[PDB]
């Protein structure tokens, strides 16, 4: 009936002064983009196709029309940044934000997605979708008693949308637009569908990754247990935001810290640790890297926790980017650290995966490791046992390996070095 | 994250 | 503020 037109077959009925014809020319348009075989957008765009999608959105006397142009508009828009321009070059920003208010909830939803495919691509479109007034008609969607009585995916829609208003960096979304959908976004966190929870978690991950008072504004507002909850999760689509947007928070205050660590955080880490996915321990080694870099009572928790062994695994036997993190957990712990806690670092044995990690190329992980092994030295004279340390790294290696890096042209790897042997090897 | 844009092909 | 900390 209308598939696999030609390009040019749509134009001539997109042309047509018939409405009926302009539908069945538009939703020929809606199938073809529909492929997943390489949709001719750029023959669509280049018909010059957009203006007339665009103001089809307005044919509130014809509901389909606006449907299959909604539809084919955020294909196009799902495109490459240039495709998207095309349809906010076409004015499809203030006609999509019209069709939020539509009493059909078949075509409220497409025009949901297309907002999120035009924020999506970046800043500059996501803070234009802002100013063009998006959010209030997006949240109103929202404002039910139960989110259950929603249907499925238009729930899912609604939140990966709003995810994306939340999104990038350079700049980071208006002030008083996340403060604005920061209440919907807790509601959202609390809701049961997993495709929900993932994409609420994303979003408050991304507005985590910034400055402290942005870290803040989401921690203000109490979301951080169930954060913490969320990252027992069996799903991995949901552990994945969840951790990221947690290690987020640790790189703030001690004091932002702090509720992560009173929230639970550190009890699901023996699994995070030792997880089989390889970016869940890149990411929770990292996060114990900066709590390792928080107070000593912090630090002693790390502690409490039974988490020093699960460091000592992951600097043993891990991916290399992960071990690199442990590196620094391991270095930050030495440099806030007090002597019995240092001590007891020694005592599960971080010496010797320590020192076999020196024979990587990285260069900044060797001045990671050599800062560390500095400062448990520094220890060990407070405790006037700095021999019995250099006995325990001679024996596994180490000494072996710590003069042999004298000759690093990096050079500070150069001179530390050589002071930890004049020091402490003579 | 996710993905930044989404098709629709149904 | 603390500067120990380390982004990604």
């Amino acid at each position: 009936g209308t598939v696999n037109w030609s390009v040019e077959d749509i134009v001539k009925g997109i042309n047509s002064n018939n409405l009926e014809s302009q539908l069945q020319a538009t939703q020929a348009a809606r199938k073809l983009l529909s492929r997943e075989k390489q949709p001719p957008i750029d023959n669509i765009i280049r018909a010059g196709l957009i203006p007339k999608f665009v103001s089809f959105l307005g044919k509130t006397d014809c509901s389909p029309i606006q449907f299959e142009s909604a539809w084919a508009l955020t294909n196009i828009a799902s495109g490459t940044s240039e495709q998207t321009k095309a349809v906010v070059d076409g004015g499809a920003i203030p006609a999509f934000i019209s069709l939020l208010a539509s009493p059909h909830a078949h075509i409220s939803e497409q025009a949901v997605w297309a907002l999120g495919n035009i924020a999506g691509d970046g800043s500059a479109f996501r803070d234009l979708v802002i100013k063009h007034g998006a959010i209030d008609p997006l949240l109103a969607l929202l404002a039910v008693p139960d989110l259950s009585t929603l249907a499925c995916g238009y729930l899912r829609n609604l939140t990966w949308t709003l995810s994306n208003l939340c999104r990038n960096k350079n700049p980071a979304p208006p002030l008083d637009a996340v403060e604005q959908i920061l209440p919907t976004l807790v509601r959202l966190l609390h809701h049961n569908d997993p495709e929900v929870l993932a994409d609420s978690c994303w979003a408050i991950s991304y507005l985590t990754d910034g400055p402290n008072e942005r870290i803040e504004m989401v921690v203000k507002k109490g979301v951080v247990p169930q954060l913490v909850k969320l990252l027992g999760a069996t799903e991995l689509p949901i552990v994945t935001p969840a951790l990221r947007a947690i290690g987020n928070i640790v790189t703030g205050t001690d004091e932002q810290t702090q509720k992560v660590i009173d929230a639970g955080a550190l009890a699901v880490f023996p699994s995070l640790l030792t997880n089989p996915k390889t970016n869940i321990q890149k990411e929770a080694t990292w996060t114990m890297s900066n709590i390792t870099a928080g107070r000593q009572d912090q630090i002693q928790q790390v502690v409490n926790h039974g988490l020093v062994p699960f460091l000592v695994g992951v600097l043993s036997k891990a991916d290399f980017k992960t071990q690199k993190e442990a590196a620094w957990a391991i270095t930050n712990y030495t440099s806030g650290g007090t002597v019995e806690q240092i001590v007891y670092l020694v005592h599960c044995g971080i010496i010797e995966p320590l020192m076999n990690l020196l024979s990587a190329k990285d260069t900044k992980i060797i001045q990671v490791i050599l800062d560390a092994i500095s400062n448990i030295f520094q220890a060990a004279e407070k405790l006037g046992e700095t021999e019995k340390l250099s006995i325990m790294i001679e024996e596994c290696g180490g000494l072996d390996k710590i003069e042999a890096l004298q000759r690093h042209e990096n050079e500070s790897v150069y001179k530390a070095s050589l002071n930890l042997i004049e020091k402490y090897f003579s | 994250s996710n993905p930044r844009k989404r098709h629709r092909a149904d």
